[PDB]
């Protein structure tokens, strides 16, 4: 009712309790309702505190569209919310997008779903230029080309990154691009250039601290 | 008294009952013919319990009397509240050098647990004195002799309010420079009370 | 030449020798205190030592009344303690003269610190190394404690103390503030809050006292008072009945 | 009456469409006895003019005080100044000394160099703030020009049409007053260049 | 010593000691910077002796923070780091 | 050198500069002057050491009584003690000017401590090297405050200075158990001569002279009196009555 | 204290001169090299910068070289903050001249007036002067162009080619033998660029470390024109003069 | 000069005409008599409008600097003693009746300022030459528990009574609404009681009706 | 009677610089790390707040104050040395063109007048200099945004992206590596977090790291619905939660 968390946590358990459609109609009604603060992420209501709860509702859409195979509709939901994330504080733009892929890459999805929405961030990168977010998505974009078994497009993205890495450091992102580059040259039967990729990755590992998931791989 | 400031005094008075003192005044603000402020309340607060009437210069009682509050916090805040004569003597000093420019009389009636309701009245000349009760102002000219005849020493609560209300009623009706509603204040050990009287009350007595 | 024992110049270590001796020993008085904040009120407790039979306990105090809502906590040399006290009381009345409201914590703490920072500019006049802590209860924001350091450092403090045992009481209070995730004490009934702060004080000391051996005061809403000899003794006896 | 009115003369200023018209007379003297036929009230530094009306003690001598802080603005900022910005220094200088204030109301007229919006300014001798979109004048004969441009000026007039309006109103206003007359010079304020045109009027 | 280096020694000597699962050094790991192996080796000493005084078998998280005062800062004269106070 | 002797504008590790410590030795080398705080009033004591028969008794009085309601006495250096007297009596005259009331003892104490703390801040200003003992009667009751040469002052039921400061106050605590509030202060006047007589054992050189200037809560009620005539020799003979030799 | 730590460096030192003037020459040596040149068609004024980085932004570009008037410029060698006090101070005295005679002031009037400002600190007041050396460049209707150079000691001498900062005697030697009575704007710049390359330890000469503002006679008209060249125009000077690095 | 104000429960509203009259002839048809101390406090005054900014701009800027000084909110009563002691130093030789109203951390306040050193308070306040015309209307229709919409029509009709009954008022009316919860609302040209139409016969002076002697261009820069 | 010491500060050592200034940079290296950048789409002023006690609340401490709505400022080293400057700057700016004109002078010449007083503290007898260096950004009229570094001498430093404080040499090179024609407002925040936060250690939260942006004008900061002749207070500071939200984007 008044508290937006009452209609949220109750609808969160409706997934296993009844079905997907029972909990889906609740989130559609919570979109245009329960104004909070700051700017309007819905456009019919202002979202500041509910934006964290609205992200949870978007994560609940990952239980429906991704499992059933409706991601073609979810693929168009991200650019709809992209224009909304350009109104309020932009700190949530990268934070929400970072949590979308984790649920998106679990189910054995289709390559066209992520490629099309990743190009939308590339098309949006012309007006608003973000070198940190575009290169972060390019790491997972080249991973799709690894499953696509096309190494020509995956190398072109890395070559543009390695050219900028000579004048930069990007130590957390420098190990990841070399870690994925080793997967490209290994399936091509190369024991030399593939080994040189992990060689430069271990150099930056001794300077700063890389995360456990990166050091393990 | 200078140009641009409203003349204080007119109808004012205070009476010391058994233990305490009751200040009173009417509500009017006039420069020569008009009423600028009809809610006017004439009071001066140097302390929670100790109050003072607002007389003489209007600009001085809203500034110099607040300057006395400045000098009062260099003593009271360090130790404690002094007697009534201590705070009333500052009115004599600040008006002594400005006597050739700022001319303001002040009637000081305080409350204390020992000296009780002793009143210290300072005329326009800027001299401190000691009187049990005093009445001043240009609008109270009618009630001067009225309070000096039937007055009784150490009245009760309601009898003192009536003694002041019956007196202030003559200055409101029979004067054109004094009028409005009577706003009193109760000074005693029980606390500080505020009362207001309607024109239909003191008119019929 | 180069020594700060008379004049004041920048040392090769980047730290003034006067600032050192001011920060080193503030405990030459050999006294401790504590300051905590309740919900709508503020409770301060200071140790008191009376090494004579001829001393009037009502005269000796480290807590002076500034405004009606404002207390103060001072530790250091006695003659230099009243130098900042007489100035703060004179500056507290200047707020009403200029404004006519009650002195907020963000002003009185800033004025005394800025006045102490001018002493860094003036080489002839001596600064004060006395601990200055201004405690009061704000109307809008509630309780607030700002400790003014002799070098000009002042910031928000949920709790503060003096002496070498300041860090010992801080450890016990940090664990209680971490679980509750609140800076002040949400518990009402300040009469029981005074006994709550004594418990943390006994852990650092380990002994009891009399009614005149402890300087204790409570800053309430729109009022500040000082506990008398009977009010202090009542709390030291009543704390033994509970725990 | 007014000690600064012993000399006489006024400064008329108007506001057109992308143009500003401001003018004064050449008359200077003492009471009914004239002295200077070459005297010019309008002073210019930057892109904005400055008119001045009153006693030469506060006209020509204080002119060094205007350019005192103006040149410091020019030697430091090395840029232009908005008419609203320079007008505050005018008003503030008059209210520094309330007992001794200067009796010359200036006239300020110019075109904005940033947004390109014509604006006029300038105050009276006490420094009272008067800013409108039509005309701001000063002096003893300024009472005439208050009603002259009401039946003459029209919103959004060309610089040539505005030139004929301010000229015809000033020539007849000087004939009616003993403190104004003896020629009228008119300046046409444009975005960059300013055109000067001398006019002929009744001599005596 | 970085956070990755100090963590390896924490699980070394504490492997032979029975430790409660609710006790963790994350409070002392984040705040501490630029220390040596002596401070780490005494974590098993002072916190171990703290359990001896109270006759405690394991070592809780509270005793880890209580010993933090004597463990790291060895200066008993005046406070520490008087620069910015 | 160390900087504490030449400059008082620096900070000592013990909180008290060596220059301030030198002021303590100057006061202890003076003449012992005690004080009395009891229920009937506040009694002072002063002694004048006789260097030669050329000195005239009952002339030099180190007790400086501000008006009739506040007494004061100093020790050590004469000029530093009388410098505060001119300032203390000037602020008392300025007090009665503004407030037209007599000044209480606690209001008198803050004016003294402000001069000491201000002179220690400026390196060019020489601080006070003397101790101040002052008291009297106010609208409240008996109060006795002693101003140390460092500037620290607080509530004192007894005062001492000169030789055996803490030794002379030992007899004051003996009267606390006998009289809890002090009761009669008239007998304390005779006890004052006995306490000063205690310091006469080691300090005996030449003839001694004792003077007493007191004030009472009951008898005077704010007035001022002086011990003379029979009361002068009665207190002196009491101190010699215990030990005749 | 207030004496032993005061050595009175403003009076006569045992060397027979002022230490504050002698040691200020080293501060001038560490200061950027500013070489003034007075040509036939104008006055060439160049200056260096302190620690030019890649992200250092040049917009106003005036640090050690300012402009007092359209016909009069000024250059300083030393700490920039010390000069900024007297940069606008000479303008205040210049604007007072406008209030006085309502015309343009010759440079020779303001040269000696500012010399007594720093000299007055040594004369009285117990203050200290500035170690910044001044370079004056102006125009006149009698002497034509005027180029002067001051020093913290108060000396002023006319110089057609002057060099301050590091390698003072080294830069003036190359300009002395290469001097010519007839030099235009382009002739004086090519001689200054070759000299500044040997003053510092950097590689050749670039536009970022070169602070250059000069004056000519007229632009559209034939008199009264001066402009401070932007750093974008300084890069084009290297192309016009034929010297790249 | 007619200025009024109304203090309702949720805040205080003030209004001032845009017509300024200096002397027997109108000096300015369109101006702003409502000045600003802090963003939440708007001020008004009678007489010369420049005399107010010769004071308020000095104190109001300090109050805005006092906002970050206390780091909480600007205060209404902080502008009283500053304005009262300022007129006391100069002995109030400039006759003006100021009106200061705003919202402090305590609430809404409407204060009055007299010529010399005197300050008052009231629920509704009108000062200036046209005060007597507007004050009489405020005495007619009033009651307890006033709202925003009720306070607008009360203050608007008060100025209209002053515009019609006094020659020193006219042009339009600028109503400034100050709410406790929200920020201040300033509506310029809220009413249009005075509308001047175009003249009948258009008078256009043709080009060439003057006498031109010389011509030149004023120097700007090279 | 006060101020009897007329003699100046320490005279010239056998160096060529001033020893009072050389020791002043020691407190800067031992102070907080501050930086600044001009992206022309915004100005982000970020610094660190040192908390040496768990009982000290950082809500009262603000290292970035507001002299004028379009000008931000940040300091390093000694904290209270900047607090007294704010009290002096706002009073000198009051006597500055704020009273003279209808607008305050731009950041270029406004800081030069304030920094001129800092140099007077290094000269006149009896006053002593500070140990602090100030990074003062701002928005001018014709030149748009601005950034300037102020030494205790007071010479203006028209930089683009610079950093001071502890580890300034290592943190300055990182700013020189990332540059282009025109940056953005959000990019300057993420670059500062990958520089300021990763340079120091022990404070991972947003209460101990103060960040503010310039160029963003919210309609609620004006306080009036009247005619907006000017945009407004472009200075904006992130709250406690908004700073930690910037950390989750990297």
């Amino acid at each position: 009712m008044s508290l937006p968390g009452s209609k949220l946590e109750e609808a969160r358990r409706l997934v296993n309790e009844k079905q997907y459609n029972e909990a889906e109609q609740v989130y559609l009604s919570l979109l245009d309702k329960d104004s909070s603060q700051s700017s309007a992420a819905a456009g019919a209501s202002v979202d500041d505190k509910r934006r964290n709860e609205q992200e949870t509702s978007i994560l609940e859409l990952g239980q429906l569209y991704v499992t059933m195979g409706a991601k073609d509709k979810l693929r168009e939901f991200i650019p709809h919310s992209t224009e909304y994330m350009m109104q309020f504080a932009k700190s949530k733009t990268v934070k929400v997008l970072k949590t979308l892929i984790e649920k998106f890459e679990q189910v054995p999805d289709s390559l066209d779903d992520q490629i099309f929405v990743c190009e939308k961030s590339i098309e949006f990168a012309k007006r608003e230029k973000r070198v940190f977010l575009k290169h972060s998505l390019s790491i997972k974009l080249a991973t799709l080309h690894y499953q696509k078994k096309q190494y020509k497009d995956s190398l072109a993205l890395i070559n543009d990154l390695l050219r900028e890495f000579k004048k930069l450091d990007d130590k957390p992102s420098l190990v990841d691009v070399h870690l994925l580059e080793s997967k490209v040259y290994h399936k091509l039967r190369n024991l030399a250039k593939s080994k040189a990729s992990l060689t430069a990755a271990r150099t930056a590992a001794n300077s700063i601290y890389c995360p456990t998931q990166t050091v393990a791989e | 008294l200078k140009k641009g400031e409203v003349s204080l005094g007119t109808s004012i008075m205070a009476v010391t009952f058994k233990d305490g003192v009751i200040l009173g005044a009417d509500s009017r603000t006039t420069t020569g013919a008009y009423i600028a402020n009809r809610v006017t309340d004439k009071l001066t607060r140097v302390h929670d319990k100790i109050w003072c009437c607002r007389s003489g210069s209007a600009a001085d009682t809203q500034a110099i009397a607040d300057i006395v509050q400045y000098h009062l916090e260099l003593y009271t805040s360090q130790y404690g509240t002094p007697s009534t004569e201590t705070a009333a003597s500052v009115f004599k000093e600040l008006c002594y050098e400005n006597k050739d420019n700022l001319t303001a009389g002040i009637i000081v009636a305080g409350y204390d647990d020992k000296n009780k309701g002793e009143v210290y009245t300072i005329p326009l000349g800027g001299s401190v004195h000691k009187l049990p009760y005093a009445i001043a102002g240009s609008g109270s000219t009618f009630i001067y002799g009225y309070c000096d005849k039937n007055f009784r020493e150490n009245m009760s609560k309601e009898e003192t309010v009536d003694f002041i209300k019956h007196s202030l009623s003559q200055a409101i009706k029979w004067d054109g420079s004094s009028g409005g509603v009577i706003r009193m204040v109760v000074l005693t050990a029980a606390g500080v009370e505020r009362l207001i009287f309607y024109p239909d009350e003191y008119e019929q007595l | 030449a180069g020594y700060d024992r008379h004049i004041t110049i920048f040392s090769p270590e980047g730290r003034l020798y006067q600032v050192e001796y001011a920060f080193k020993a503030t405990n030459q008085t050999n006294i401790n205190s504590l300051a905590v904040r309740g919900k709508d009120c503020t409770v301060v407790i200071s140790q008191k030592k009376v090494p004579d039979k001829l001393l009037d306990p009502t005269t000796v105090s480290y807590i002076f009344c500034i405004s009606r809502t404002i207390g103060m906590v001072v530790n250091g040399p006695i003659p230099d303690a009243r130098n900042a006290a007489l100035r703060a009381k004179a500056e507290a009345a200047e707020f009403r003269y200029k404004y006519g409201y009650d002195m907020p914590c963000d002003v009185l703490a800033k004025r005394m610190a800025n006045l102490s920072q001018i002493y860094t500019q003036r080489a002839y006049m001596r600064p004060l190394g006395v601990i200055l802590t201004f405690v009061s209860v704000d109307e809008e924001l509630g309780p607030s404690i700002y400790k003014t350091d002799p070098a000009g450092y002042y910031v928000g403090y949920k709790a503060t103390a003096t002496g070498p045992k300041q860090q010992e009481i801080t450890t016990n209070l940090e664990n209680h503030f971490k679980k509750s995730k609140i800076d002040h004490i949400n518990e009402e009934s300040w009469e029981k809050v005074v006994e709550f702060a004594i418990t943390h004080m006994i852990d650092a000391l380990g002994t009891e006292f009399s009614k005149n051996d402890l300087e204790v005061g409570v800053a309430t809403k729109d009022k500040f008072f000082t506990l008398s000899a009977e009010n202090i003794e009542e709390r030291l006896v009543a704390i033994a009945e509970q725990d | 009456s007014d000690p600064s009115s012993i000399n006489g003369g006024i400064v008329v200023a108007m506001t057109g469409k992308d143009c500003v018209a401001i003018a004064c007379d050449l008359r200077l003297g003492s009471q009914s006895l004239g002295v200077s036929n070459k005297f010019e009230k309008i002073f210019h530094y930057g892109h904005v003019f400055l008119g001045i009306t009153g006693l030469a003690t506060d006209v020509t001598t204080l002119n060094e005080m205007f350019r005192y802080k103006t040149n410091l603005y020019k030697l430091k900022e090395e840029r232009a100044i908005e008419p609203e910005t320079f007008t505050q220094l005018v008003s503030s200088s008059l209210y520094e000394r309330r007992f001794g204030p200067y009796f010359v109301g200036p006239v300020v007229a110019g075109i904005n160099s940033k947004s390109g919006k014509p604006f006029i300014a300038g105050f009276d001798l006490i420094g009272c703030i008067d800013e409108a979109k039509d005309f701001i004048v000063s002096g003893t004969a300024s009472d005439q020009l208050f009603g002259m441009c009401e039946s003459l000026y029209e919103p959004n007039l060309e610089p040539e049409d505005l030139f004929e309006t301010i000229s015809q109103a000033l020539l007849n206003a000087a004939d009616r007053d003993a403190l104004s007359g003896w020629g009228a010079v008119v300046y046409i304020i444009k975005k960059d260049e300013v055109v000067k045109r001398y006019l002929k009027m009744r001599q005596d | 010593r970085d956070r990755r280096e100090r963590r390896l020694i924490f699980g070394t000597i504490a492997s032979k000691m029975s430790l409660a699962p609710e006790a963790d050094l994350d409070s002392l790991i984040i705040r501490n910077d630029s220390l040596s192996g002596a401070v780490i080796a005494a974590i098993m000493q002072e916190a171990g002796l703290r359990a001896v005084r109270k006759n405690r078998y394991v070592i809780l998280q509270s005793d880890l923070e209580e010993a933090y005062a004597t463990q790291v800062k060895t200066d008993n004269t005046v406070d520490k780091f008087d620069f910015y106070k | 050198g160390t900087g504490y002797d030449l400059s008082n504008s620096v900070f000592s590790p013990d909180g008290r500069n060596f220059q301030v410590e030198y002021a303590v030795k100057a006061v202890e080398n003076g003449t012992t002057s005690i004080g009395i705080k009891c229920n009937d009033g506040v009694v002072f004591a002063v002694e004048k050491l006789i260097t030669s028969k050329l000195l005239v008794p009952q002339k030099n009085v180190k007790i400086q009584v501000v008006d009739r309601h506040i007494g004061c006495v100093y020790s050590g250096l004469i000029p530093d003690g009388r410098h505060l007297v001119n300032r203390g009596r000037e602020e008392a005259a300025s007090f009665k000017k503004l407030y037209k009331t007599p000044i209480p003892i606690p209001a008198f104490a803050d004016r003294l401590g402000q001069y000491v703390q201000a002179h220690t801040l400026y390196n060019s200003v020489r601080p006070f090297g003397v101790s101040t003992i002052f008291g009297g009667v106010d609208k409240n009751g008996a109060h006795l405050y002693m101003l140390e040469p460092s500037g620290s002052y607080w509530g004192y039921k007894g005062a001492a200075t000169g030789k055996g400061r803490q030794s002379a106050k030992a007899e004051l605590e003996k009267l606390v158990d006998h009289h809890p509030e002090g009761l009669s202060a008239r007998e304390a006047v005779k006890q004052a001569a006995k306490i000063i007589y205690l310091a006469h054992e080691d300090n005996k050189e030449k003839d001694f002279e004792l003077e007493i200037s007191w004030c009472s809560l009951s008898e005077t009620n704010g007035l001022h009196k002086f011990v003379k005539g029979d009361l002068l020799q009665e207190a002196i003979d009491f101190a010699q009555k215990e030990i005749n030799g | 204290g207030s004496r032993r730590y005061d050595s009175r460096t403003t009076i006569f030192s045992p060397e027979g001169r002022l230490y504050q003037v002698e040691y200020a020459l080293e501060s001038i040596s560490h200061a950027g090299t500013a070489i003034g040149i007075m040509a036939s068609d104008g006055i060439v004024l160049a200056a260096e910068r302190k620690v030019t980085s890649t992200l250092l932004e040049q917009d106003t570009s005036t640090e050690k070289l300012y402009k007092l008037n359209d016909k009069i410029a000024v250059a300083v060698a030393g700490l920039t903050a010390d000069a900024e006090i007297l940069i606008n101070t000479a303008r205040i005295h210049a604007q007072n001249y406008l209030k006085t005679y309502n015309e343009d002031i010759p440079v020779e009037i303001l040269v000696r007036r500012l010399s007594d400002i720093k000299q007055g600190y040594t004369q009285h007041g117990g203050l200290r002067p500035f170690g910044v050396s001044f370079i004056y460049a102006g125009y006149d209707d009698r002497y034509g162009y005027q180029l002067y150079t001051s020093n913290p000691s108060g000396n002023y001498t006319g110089w057609k080619a002057i060099s301050v900062g590091a390698n003072t005697s080294a830069a003036q030697t190359l300009l002395q033998m290469d001097y010519k009575d007839d030099m235009k704007v382009d002739d004086a710049i090519e001689l200054a660029l070759k000299t500044l390359s040997k003053t510092t330890d950097s590689s050749a000469l670039t536009y970022d470390r070169l602070e250059f503002a000069t004056i000519r006679k007229g632009a559209n008209d034939g008199e009264v024109y001066q402009k401070i060249f932007k750093p974008q125009e300084i890069k084009d000077i290297l192309v016009k003069t034929g010297i790249t690095k | 000069t007619t200025i009024v104000g109304v203090k309702f429960n949720n805040g205080v509203v003030i209004a001032a005409d845009t017509r300024s009259t200096q002397g027997p002839i109108v000096a300015d048809k369109n101006c702003a008599k409502l000045h600003r101390i802090s963003p939440k406090i708007w001020c008004a005054g009678a007489g010369t409008a420049a005399d107010t900014e010769a004071v308020t701009q000095l104190i109001g800027s300090n109050i805005e600097l006092h906002s970050l000084y206390t780091s909480r909110e600007p205060r209404v009563v902080s502008a009283l003693q500053m304005l009262k002691q300022h007129l006391f130093k100069y002995q109030g030789h400039i006759g003006a009746y100021l009106i200061v109203a705003g919202v402090d951390p305590t609430g809404s306040h409407l204060f009055s300022i007299h010529a010399h050193g005197s300050t008052d308070v009231g629920y509704y306040l009108s000062l200036g030459s046209g005060s007597l015309a507007a004050m009489a209307v405020l005495e007619s229709h009033w009651k307890q528990d006033l709202t925003k919409e009720e306070a607008i029509k009360l203050a608007s009709d008060a100025i209209q009574a002053g515009i019609w009954n006094d020659l020193g008022s006219g042009s339009n009316v600028d109503v400034c609404v100050m709410e406790i919860g929200k920020d201040a609302e300033y509506l310029r040209n809220y009413l249009t009681p005075n509308v001047r139409e175009e003249k009948q016969k258009s008078y256009k002076f043709p080009r060439g009706t003057t006498a031109v002697l010389k011509e030149s261009i004023v120097n700007i820069c090279d | 009677m006060t101020d009897r010491y007329s003699f100046s500060l320490t005279t010239f050592s056998p160096s060529g610089k001033l020893g009072q200034i050389d020791y002043a940079l020691t407190a800067v290296k031992q102070g907080v790390t501050s930086l600044g950048i001009k992206a022309t789409n915004g100005v982000v002023i970020a610094t660190e707040k040192k908390s040496s006690s768990p009982l000290a609340m950082s809500e009262t401490l603000s290292k970035v104050s507001l002299l004028t709505p379009d000008i931000g400022a940040v300091y390093s080293g000694m904290g209270p040395d900047y607090r007294v400057l704010v009290d002096k700057s706002r009073k000198v700016a009051h006597t500055s063109y704020k009273r003279i004109y209808g607008e305050y002078p731009p950041t270029k010449l406004l800081v030069s007048e304030v920094a001129k007083i800092m140099q007077e503290a290094t000269q006149s007898g009896g006053v002593r200099p500070f140990g602090v260096s100030l990074l003062i950004a701002g928005h001018d009229e014709f030149n748009g945004f601005s950034l300037y570094q102020v030494d205790p001498s007071g010479s203006y430093f028209p930089w683009k992206a610079t950093a001071i404080g502890k580890g300034s040499v290592a943190a300055k090179t990182f700013l020189e590596k990332r540059w282009n024609d025109e940056l953005e407002l959000e990019d300057a925040i993420h670059i500062a977090l990958l520089t300021l936060k990763e340079s120091v250690e022990g404070e991972f939260n947003g209460d101990t790291i103060e960040l503010a942006i310039i160029g963003d004008e919210n309609p609620d900061l004006l306080g009036y619905t009247g005619i907006p002749t000017d945009k407004g207070p472009r200075f904006r500071k992130l709250t406690s939660q908004e700073i930690n939200d910037r950390l989750e984007a990297l």
